[PDB]
RNA sequence: AGAACCUUACCUGGUCUUGACAUCCACGGAAGUUUUCAGAGAUGAGAAUGUGCCUUCGGGAACCGUGAGACAGGUGCUGCA
RNA sequence: CGGCCGGGAACUCAAAGGAGACUGCCAGUGAUAAACUGGAGGAAGGUGGGGAUGACGUCAAGUCAUCAUGGCCCUUACGACCAGGGCUACACACGUGCUACAAUGGCGCAUACAAAGAGAAGCGACCUCGCGAGAGCAAGCGGACCUCAUAAAGUGCGUCGUAGUCCGGAUUGGAGUCUGCAACUCGACUCCAUGAAGUCGGAAUCGCUAGUAAUCGUGGAUCAGAAUGCCACGGUGAAUACG
């Protein structure tokens, strides 16, 4: 299991593994890119890094606490489309604050 | 003219509209009368709208395909080949299988 | 100059094939440069085994003809003797 | 030299503070998708003698990923050629190189090398 | 597979080699084609006239001590059982278990 | 079920191949129809000469076929000369162990059964024999017609230590069949000699 | 066909063709080489295509001048 | 691990039946080659040419045709021999 | 500024002969035994991975249709031949794949990366013609050189924007190209036009735990030509195994 320590983030390799449909991994890299971008915006406190609101989801191990929020991210996130490398990380921010 | 009036699309993608020119006619035609093939209809003049009804009406258009399809088709039927007896029947031409595939030439799956 | 190339199946008998033609080579002289291995010719199919229906029975066959080849670098009369005792000239 | 599924990797050691060339062109030009770039440089930052010295590589083979294991093994061959104390620190954290996990061989009445085809009853 | 199948084999090969030479230069009067239409239309008389067998498109080209149609390799010449009992019996060389 | 071949399979680890020839793709083809065709000849035409092994082998445009045989003094490659377009030589290997010989205690075999000798007692006598001249494993088998009944069965016969899937092993398999008044039987006679490689 | 060079037509049919412009009346023309194509001297002629077993007669005009032989004849049936 | 006639083992009409394929007997002719007509082709009738290697030269040896007896052929049946 | 040649056998590669990991060592557990866990060394640590390797017998399972054979039958025949047709037919259902139902998408431009295999009664450089399937010319090569042979997803720019729309491609028409005596039942491909159904699938069911599945491409056998099939190879490359 390889991370990614561009940023470091295990988390975020695994988030870029599951969306990683077909095994396309630099589109993927532009995809959490773009979402990166769209993240800096606010960026929180460290929450360009890390996700901290986002792991007491309203869907509820620690491991598969979070396997069972970032399968919940990526459902309602792949759920509609409309310029989706955005709206994404819209319904992201959208089911964290 | 009449047909093909879309909005905020590009010249060859709208030039398919009409019944007889699609994309790569309508970019040979749009290479022959010298215009831009990333325009829209909406920033395009009336100017080559004129040459370019008279640059497609050069080759066949809606009303005249369609009778000449009609014509060929009944020209075969009256004919009575085997073509004309499987458009007749309803049965594929080029030598499809009718066991299981063909649905869409043969109709509804009802039976 | 003049390349000589050889073929056989099994691997000890190229190299015993390779070692009697670079023996005499060392004993005719004229500076014979060592073998030279190249990679063998993998000829692989599938056979059905059985005349009726089995699609998970084929077998695997493999085909090692080991090609080699030495060099001299000008013909001579010893040469063409050990040569008379596939030629490229 | 190093080699990773099917990609082999020369390297050559040239102390010229900051010259990353391969196959005659520069690292961005020829690579790049911003990963490979930082998979190269994973063992450049920690224990590798970042900067005074620079290493000329080639590459014949391979894909993305692959030829960016090749040239780690080559890299870290490079090391463990140059001394034997920074290999030991190497393998003392998580950098154990030569990962052998080639592709599978496509297998007899198979639709892939490990999937069986579909069957009713 | 039958003597007669085998026999009407040899006799097509033997036709086609007979009947290879004009059928060759007929083919090569067809495929030259910079005028002549007449002399076209005559080198497709002749090869009416010459008779469907003795041809490529007729050489089937089957097993030969099995007179098989089907399962032919046209580097062994015989068929699927025969080369996999010869590889058995281990009269041809090379054949061992590929594994790779 | 359904094993392997144990030459088949051990071609290239104790027991080398038959024939040893080198040639291109159409020249392959028709050389093994040559040499197919006259081991069948030599067969049918020595069926009754104890033939055992027949090895082929062509360095340069000359066949060189060595019979590896018991009871050399029967025959003396006219056929062959005559058949085949290029020069040919025979050799015949008068080999020792005539019992510990696969073909010739197949043809014993199918000499006893058209002869009407019992099964069980054929089958005895073989191992017997093949026991007693000083081998390490012997493992005979016939199948089809246990009798001529209408009831196929296969009964075979071990002794000593006959191993199969142990890839050094010095095991010859053959088959046979015999042409009966009753249809065919096919005999299939394993030999182990030795454990080395 | 390959369409750039000449229609094939057989020479079995050619003269049968010939023979029917002299004497023949285009009546019983039949064929059996249904694979070769059509040239303008087959013009409101009556040729009988051995499609399945026996020969059934068609009248071919200029109509269907380039055309294939097999069409006007089927071998396909129904309940 | 491959249907366009072949494959083809099948059906419509024409054929040959010691046979398409292996062998025996007696006779004639070396073998072979160009080519025309009836015909969808299989098939029948012609017109020229070649005539050898050995010669016990009433004939050897492959080859083509004629007549009969053996047989042959069968992808016809029985894997419940 | 092409490994192109001198030069070198350093390195890759090539095929050989060997070597390298065998519980080899330490601690603990375990009836000191067998055996297990952790750790160092080590490229590989507990048969490293994969293929191959199929027990006595079961289904009187399939094959006398590849073949071999006991018996039965045809023997002016069910035997040999010939042309056309069928094997590709179509009220319907089932099976295995492929293409999609697009926005990690389509299309336009430039461009990065192989393994493996095949080739002479063939592959085909290179030029010209052609929007094209391809045609004329033709050196090299039964071959690590010559040919197949331009890999694509990816990268960089642009176009639209959530619609049957620029997704997708069935069907049909006109015209061409290839092999083949011959392309209509009964081949493939190409130029243009038409562009349908399809908007994520019910009860239910199948495969998969690793650089495997998933996705994209290439080659080969078969074959005159004719495969979404089969057999091999390569590119990117997951999540889960608490039980």
């Amino acid at each position: 299991i390889l991370p990614d320590p561009k940023f470091g983030s295990e988390l975020l390799a695994k988030f870029v593994n599951i969306l990683m449909v077909d095994g396309k991994k630099s589109t993927a890299e532009s995809i959490v890119y773009s979402a990166l971008e769209t993240l800096a915006q606010r960026s929180g406190k460290s929450e360009l890094e890390a996700f901290e609101v986002a792991l007491e989801n309203v869907r509820p191990r620690p491991v598969r606490r979070n396997a069972l929020a970032m399968r919940w991210i990526v459902e309602a996130a792949r759920k509609r489309g409309d310029k989706s490398m955005a709206l994404r990380l819209a319904n992201e921010l959208s089911d964290a604050a | 003219a009449g047909i093909n009036i879309p909005d905020h699309k590009h010249a060859v993608i709208a030039l398919t509209s009409i019944y007889g020119v699609g994309k790569t006619r309508s970019k040979a035609i749009l290479a022959a009368a010298g215009i831009a093939e990333d325009v829209k209809i909406s920033e395009l003049s009336e100017g080559q709208i004129d040459t370019l009804r008279d640059e497609v009406a050069k080759f066949v258009v809606e009303g005249d395909l369609r009778r000449e399809i009609s014509m060929s088709i009944k020209r075969l039927m009256d004919l009575g080949c085997y073509r004309g007896l499987r458009h007749r029947r309803g049965l594929p031409v080029r030598g499809q299988r009718t066991k299981t595939n063909a649905r869409t030439r043969k109709g509804p799956r009802k039976p | 100059r003049i390349r000589i190339r050889l073929k056989a199946f099994d691997h000890r008998l190229i190299d015993q094939a390779t070692a009697e033609i670079v023996e005499t080579a060392k004993r005719t002289g004229a500076q014979v440069r060592g073998p030279i291995p190249l990679p063998t010719r993998k000829e692989r199919f599938t056979v059905l085994i059985s005349p009726h229906v089995n699609k998970d029975a084929r077998d695997q066959y493999e085909i090692r003809t080991h090609l080699r080849l030495v060099d001299i670098v000008e013909p001579t009369e010893k040469t063409v003797d050990a040569l008379m005792r596939q030629i490229s000239l | 030299t190093g080699r990773r599924k099917s990609s082999a990797a020369r390297v050559f050691i040239k102390p010229g503070n900051g010259k990353i060339v391969i196959n005659q062109r520069s690292l961005e030009q020829y690579f790049g998708r911003e990963t490979a770039r930082m998979v190269v440089r994973q063992p450049l930052e920690l224990v590798d003698m970042v900067e005074k010295l620079d290493l000329y590589i080639t590459v014949k083979g391979g894909g993305i990923s692959g030829q960016a294991g090749a040239i780690r093994h080559g890299i870290t061959r490079a090391l463990m050629e140059y001394d034997e104390s920074l290999r030991s620190e190497l393998r003392k954290a998580g950098f154990v190189t030569r990962d052998a996990r080639q592709v599978e061989r496509k297998k007899v009445g198979l639709r892939k090398a490990r999937r069986r085809p579909q069957f009713s009853k | 597979a039958k003597q007669s199948m085998k026999a009407r084999e040899v006799k097509r090969v033997a036709l086609a080699d007979k009947y290879f030479a004009k059928r060759a230069e007929l083919k090569a009067i067809i495929s030259d084609v910079n005028a002549s239409d007449e002399d076209r239309w005559n080198a497709v008389l002749k090869l009416q006239t010459l008779p469907r067998d003795s041809s490529p498109s007729r050489q089937r080209n089957r097993c030969r001590q099995t007179g098989r149609p089907h399962g032919f390799l046209r580097k062994f010449g015989l068929s699927r059982i025969k080369v996999r009992e010869a590889a058995m019996r281990g009269e041809i060389p090379g054949l061992k278990k590929a594994s790779w | 079920g359904q094993k392997v071949h144990p030459n088949g399979i051990r071609l290239g680890i104790v027991k080398p191949w038959n024939s040893t020839w080198f040639a291109n793709t159409k020249e392959f083809a028709d050389n093994l129809d040559s040499d197919f065709k006259v081991r069948q000849y030599l067969t049918k035409e020595l069926a009754k000469a104890s033939v055992s092994r027949i090895v082929i082998e062509r360095p340069a445009k000359s066949i060189r076929v060595t019979i590896h045989t018991a009871r050399p003094g029967i025959v003396i490659r006219k056929v062959v000369a005559d058949i085949a377009g290029v020069p040919a030589q025979i050799n015949i290997a008068e080999v020792r162990k005539p019992e510990l010989d696969a073909k010739l205690v197949a043809d014993s075999i199918t000499s006893q059964l058209e002869r009407r000798v019992m099964f069980r007692r054929a089958m005895k006598r073989a191992v017997q024999n093949a026991m007693r001249l000083g081998a390490k494993g012997i493992k005979v088998e016939v199948s089809g017609r246990l009798g001529g009944a209408e009831i196929a069965r296969t009964e075979w016969y071990r002794e000593g230590r006959v191993p199969l899937h142990t890839l050094r092993a010095d095991i010859d398999y053959n088959t046979s069949e015999a042409h009966t008044t009753y249809g065919v039987i096919g005999v299939k006679v394993w030999i182990f000699k030795g454990e080395i490689l | 066909r390959s369409l750039k060079k000449g229609p094939f037509i057989d020479l079995h049919l050619l003269k049968k063709v010939e023979k029917a412009v002299e004497s023949g009346d285009k009546k019983p023309l039949r064929t059996w080489s249904r694979r070769s194509t059509i040239f303008p001297n087959m013009i409101g002629l009556t040729i009988a295509v051995h499609n399945g077993r026996q020969h059934v007669p068609v009248f071919v005009t200029d109509e269907m001048v380039g055309h294939k032989l097999g069409e006007f004849a089927p071998t396909r049936t129904y309940r």
